[PDB]
């Protein structure tokens, strides 16, 4: 009668819970006894059976049950004892090799809506996640492709399951550098569980496996490095590529291929992990996997925009520390002179024409040395403000490479450039050199520019943020009803304005005059013209911009860590403004301290001004009006009290400000120097 | 010496076609263009190093530039470092079926040398897509 | 009646303990109550008063008391509470500046003979030692000079007090490298307490502050280093010298000045500290004093002969690591070629004449480079066996520098060397180069040679181990009774044999023929003739040997760490022989492991032979018959299994032995190569 | 220029006897024999550096060899390193009454710079019997 040994939670167990809710009087342990074998290892292999699971069963089974109160305490304690001795069911027994049936014990446990109660996180839930994080590759692949058919709120509350755990775990422990964060296994697990949820939103959302770019021609390395591959005979085979997550390889999908997920990617971040985690050795866990520690950079979606550069700063430094260490070795054993920097001779009249033959020399002769740290020198007379000298000199309409669109307030690659790919190389290089040296720029690019760099082309979806007056005039074709041959006089040939002013007739078809557009190939007219201005009018120019960008950040994990939205806050900076964090990120060099008066005079003169004029000040200290990406005190302020009448000595790089040993004795001339 | 299939790729493939023993083979480096040392001469066979053709000239290496430039590739093009276990689960192949060389001497890493890395839990090194290790001649102090 | 508030343990308290032992019936707490205020801080300042202490009181006061049983438990618990809050009585209150009276609370507590019971070491005794270790300098100076009047057994049982504590502390804890030994404060204290006992045996034993050498002419440094002192203007003032312990400066005495202590120095060693302590960072505590850690090399007497070189090996390595790092810098910025070694070109026919112009070039041109690591090269064809090529080539009578005395079986500096100071320079240098590179030599020097190098001359006491046939013939003068003018025909002039064979007449007085010896100036005849052969017949030759020795180990703490007895086991090695430690100090290089047969074949063929022939084997593996100083496995054996018929390849430096992949297949030719 | 008392020892003692300002003093190094740089010129006064006489020639230093050879003495002749407290108990003198220079720039260590070492518990360096520190110009990154 009691049905103990046979499979639990079935429709037979639905009638058993219904008839044991019949005659409720003194029924205290019988419901937990008739749900206890649900909390068993092999009893969910067998019960409820590209899978063999009945989702149509269980999501009505749990509904019938909730007319009581103690069963969530009864569901809990069985799973405390389930989870370790089922963790070794794949750690040691390795049962996915033995069956594809096995996954069903996760889903039935997962669909409990009273998991929303936080009483599981004492011990119960995370070790259920740990074996779920210890699943093998194709085991995770079918599991994720099972979750490619969810609704968003099913993914949302499943996302909110692990996020609430990593809400719980930061308020659990005080983490330190002897109190390491990668040795705690649950946050390793739950984020790796959330990675599958994050990779669910890839394959569950908008998919475009097709419109990738031309595969980026990885740079020819130097004559020494080419030699060694011929010495090792591996000149036949090519590189296996960058850092690649295996779930990208296991599902065969890329997150770059995802246009829109179920719920957008920026919601999938743990923020309080970031503010307590040091990526100084988490990046050491990234390039060097360790025994009892795992890298959070292999779950990059959990990090906000504040944090993913902070490891990329650490990544470039180890490529710069090594490129310091290389020319150590060349002066030692080869006797070739110590060149520990990317020195950059320029003249302010010719900095494009200076750095073109400068960089393309290093882009030809020794392609390695671009990974050395940037160091700018003028004639006569730095590197942070150097980019500002380039940016409007490159984003000038008068230099002939870009157009500004006033409504969108963003730039765009002008396709009317003739033999300007050389100057298009540098804007790629300086875009890498800004990123690689971690500097901020005042750049207004559409996101399609960042979208096209990572490896996915421009679509109809990217056309609006580029220029909507074209984009509206093609969606209005698609949002029309009429017989568009008799209604509209539009054929495949168009009129594209040269900077002479004359629009140039371009048959996007093989004969755009001879074939017209109907209702059906209205889709085909978009799929030529949406890609026309965005991808293939500027295709030789963009690849020469891509080649400039690629040979700076190819060896960087920038493609791995980042999405094209995240590049925008990474190369273009942020528009926020803090000062309470500024006054605490200042070690007392020179002698001046915070509570003495001439510290708060800078604070009060910018707080007298509005935000744009505080940024007019912070152009001098940071380098530009654009803040560092995310937070403001991530670059520290630097004070200097060294011996007045004139303007204080203030750099952009080392963030210094000279100070004489009252409040309003220098501020008029100081703001004068600011607004000069 | 120009077409790939006619010129030999290794010194055992060369020394008969180039009419010598393992001892009296006449060779010049790719970096230093010098008569290679006799320990260096024998290893280019054993470490299975491959013949460079600069301007149709079969070049070899000298050891002190071989260990140098391998240290250059180690410092300049280092992608990640992996346990000896972590190839058999991610490349999913036996390591003796895998061409992993030495990071210093560039001899292909031995079937017992690779099992040290699963015994003493020591990590490999991936550079340029290629895999590297530390040989037993390169394990003295 | 009870006498509570007034000063305790006085003769009034002697009659009070006697009259409270009168009528013993039910007297359980009264004796501990009448001894409790003895266990008080300020109550021993006042009670019992270059000092103001009554030793005549207390060493009969404790005698009257011991007719009972519970008072050693009663003496204990008061001192548990005394010791921390009296540790800050000089750590914070700093009472030695306030009085010289204060020291009396240590001595009264110390003279308890029931401290020999080990029940104090739970908590009680070491913190009594800690404040005694926290005494100030001149506070320790009078305290030690108070203990310069002890008997030996009073010092012995006081020595055995702290040694039993450091017997207790090693069996207390399992010390590691995360389980540091210098952060434990009691062993820091008790050894620093034992240092005073060790420095008691200096000033309590035989003192000779007078017969120091000529002050060693510290070498002229290189032209770069001389320049910087002229750039810093400090060419006026000289160096303040080596590592110097402040108690040596506080007492004004040196341990080198001590001929014989109360109980000899070699008894003052903790052996089980040495076998658990790593000097790898204890030497880092030596050159760099730290916050919560103190260097045991500042108590060098606690170490045996096994251990004091093990830090001196680490000391030379940091002088060799830096001298590696220096020629790193010269090839970098000066562009002067990488010279990371003391390369040494020789020809086996001329190695004295090779290394003389070799070393004296570096002893003149760049005096720094002798601290680089030794590297020996012949023509045609190493550095460990190189010294053996020098030793008999220097200790040959046929080279003309030394004589061998067959009875004593030791060498001696022959004073009959004419213009041989150049060859006398090298034997100093090679004696340093053996030590600095930590190599063992087969040298038979008298201890006076080591005695004269550290800074104390040769006495009558050192004459016997040099050559007793002279030494007996002057003590027999002093152990005679007769009127030695009428009895003995001896005047101050002597007959000293040249190697021509002719004895040379030498008036040791200003006119040794004209003044004869009587009973009184028989002392004066010794004090000329004891110093004659030992110090001033060879004085120009010994200083040229000293100058050779000095410019190698001046910057080393060899003078600090070591006594002239300890140099003998340090430069001359040891005559012990282990093999069980040898077979465990062998990591399996090549492939051969221990339990396979050809490991124990070396063991069994040397264990077939007697000891001298096992040393005939170990001349090949270590370098000589002389063992490493102290233990045998301190140099590791090294096995090699690489691919036979001929003799195995076996070095002396890297201790290698080649092995083909049975037991008696090679041993005849192997022992043949050994005994060739 | 030969007898010690007639030739001046410092540039403030020199510049009047050698008839100049602090700016237009004509000097050559001891290592490089070059016209010293003007920041370098002014510091030899302020860092109180002392005039070398090679063959009766008043020599000064250049900074890049000054910081070099001070690093040489740091690496070659290093005796022990001591807390800022540990001089006032063992030398038993005030540190402002003590000539401690910089280990890098060889300016005499400032009375506030020495109190950093008792504040932040940072250790001095003894070399050649002389004492050294780290100045505030030599504390940037
Ligand atoms: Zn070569
Ligand atoms: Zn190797
Ligand atoms: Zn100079
Ligand atoms: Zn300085």
């Amino acid at each position: 009668i009691d049905f103990k040994d046979v499979t639990y939670l079935t429709e037979e167990k639905v009638y058993e819970i219904l008839e044991l809710c019949r005659e409720r009087e003194d029924y205290s342990p019988l419901i937990r006894v008739i749900g206890r074998v649900f909390s068993s290892a092999e009893a969910l292999v067998q019960s409820f059976r590209d899978v063999s699971v009945d989702i149509d069963a269980i999501r009505r089974v749990y509904t019938r049950l909730l007319s009581n109160e103690k069963i969530e305490t009864a569901f809990l304690n069985a799973l405390v004892y389930l989870s370790p001795n089922v963790e070794c069911d794949l750690t040691y027994h390795n049962v996915y090799s033995r069956d594809p049936n096995y996954l069903n014990l996760f889903i039935i446990v997962m669909e409990n809506r009273n998991l929303h109660s936080p009483e599981y996180l004492e011990m119960a839930l995370p070790l259920f996640c740990k074996a779920m994080s210890k699943l093998p590759l194709a085991a995770q692949g079918k599991l994720i492709r099972l979750w490619s058919k969810y609704n968003a709120d099913q993914i949302r509350r499943m996302m909110e399951t692990f996020q609430q755990l990593i809400t719980y775990k930061v308020i659990s422990n005080e983490f330190n550098s002897r109190n390491l964060v990668n040795d705690d296994d649950a946050i390793v697990a739950a984020s790796k569980c959330l990675k599958m949820v994050y990779y669910a939103n890839v394959v569950g959302g908008e998919v475009d496996t097709n419109h990738n770019e031309e595969d980026d021609e990885e740079p020819i390395p130097e004559s020494s490095e080419l030699t060694l591959q011929e010495l090792l005979g591996e000149e036949r085979r090519n590189k296996k590529g960058p850092r690649v997550d295996p779930l990208e390889t296991e599902l065969g999908v890329k997150t770059l291929d995802c246009r829109k997920p179920l719920i957008p990617f920026e919601e999938f971040i743990n923020e309080p992990l970031n503010e307590v985690l040091e990526m100084d050795k988490d990046y050491t866990f990234f390039k060097v996997e360790t025994e009892n520690k795992f890298s959070f950079m292999t779950c990059p979606f959990i990090l906000n925009a504040v944090t993913k550069n902070l490891g990329l700063y650490y990544d470039n430094r180890i490529r710069m520390y090594s490129e310091r260490r290389i020319t150590v070795l060349y002066s030692l054993v080869q006797g070739q002179q110590l060149n520990p920097y990317l020195r950059l001779k320029v003249r302010r009249d010719h900095i494009i024409d200076d750095a073109l033959v400068r960089l393309e020399m290093i882009a030809m002769e020794n392609p390695a040395d671009l990974k050395k740290q940037l160091y700018v020198e003028f004639e006569g007379e730095v590197s942070k403000e150097f980019f500002q000298l380039v940016v409007e000199e490159i984003f000038n309409p008068d230099i002939g490479m870009f157009t500004y669109d006033e409504s969108t307030k963003l730039f765009w690659f002008n396709p009317s450039s003739f033999e300007t790919e050389g100057q298009f190389t540098l804007i790629g290089i300086v875009l890498g050199l800004a990123i690689y040296n971690n500097c901020i720029l005042d750049v207004h690019f559409p996101m399609v520019v960042y979208r096209k760099l990572m490896g996915k082309k421009g679509t109809f979806r990217d056309l609006g943020d580029s220029h909507p007056v074209l984009y509206q005039s093609l969606k209005d074709l698609l949002e029309y009803e009429g017989n568009v041959e008799d209604d509209m006089m539009i054929t495949f040939q168009i009129s594209q304005t040269d900077l002479f002013g004359n629009p140039m007739m371009y048959d996007l078809k093989e004969n755009g005059d001879k074939i017209p557009i109907t209702n059906e190939n209205r889709k085909e007219f978009v799929n030529l013209y949406s890609d026309y201005i965005l991808n293939k009018s500027v295709e030789k120019q963009f690849k020469a911009f891509r080649r400039g960008f690629h040979m700076v950040t190819n060896e960087s994990p920038l493609k791995y860590l980042f999405r094209p939205e995240e590049i925008e806050l990474l190369i273009c900076g942020s528009r926020n403004l803090d000062f309470q964090a500024l006054e605490e990120t200042t070690e007392y060099d020179g002698g001046y301290t915070r509570d003495s008066v001439l510290i708060r005079e800078f604070w009060e003169i910018v707080h007298s001004f509005t935000d744009e004029q505080k940024r007019l000040f912070l152009q001098f200290t940071t380098g530009t009006d654009r803040a560092p990406v995310g937070g403001l005190g991530k670059l520290k302020m630097i004070i200097a009290k060294n011996g007045t009448e004139r303007l204080p000595t203030s750099h952009t790089a080392f963030n210094v400000l000279l100070l004489p040993e009252s409040k309003e004795k220098l501020k008029e001339r100081l703001l004068k120097a600011i607004t000069y | 010496f120009q077409d790939p299939q006619e010129r030999p790729r290794k010194l055992p493939q060369l020394c008969t076609e180039l009419q010598t023993t393992i001892h009296d083979i006449i060779l010049e480096c790719v970096y230093c263009k010098q008569q290679l040392l006799r320990r260096e001469v024998y290893d280019f066979a054993f470490r299975d190093l491959c013949i460079v053709y600069r301007d149709g000239n079969p070049y070899a290496v000298c050891d002190k530039c071989l260990k140098f430039y391998s240290k250059i590739s180690e410092y300049r093009h280092y992608s990640y470092s992996l346990y000896g276990t972590t190839l058999e689960q991610q490349y999913n192949k036996p390591l003796s079926d895998l061409l992993i060389r030495c990071i210093n001497c560039q001899k292909p890493l031995s079937p017992e040398e690779k099992q040290r890395h699963l015994d003493k839990k020591q990590r490999f090194h991936n550079i340029r897509g290629r895999w590297t290790g530390r040989c037993m001649s390169c394990s003295r102090s």
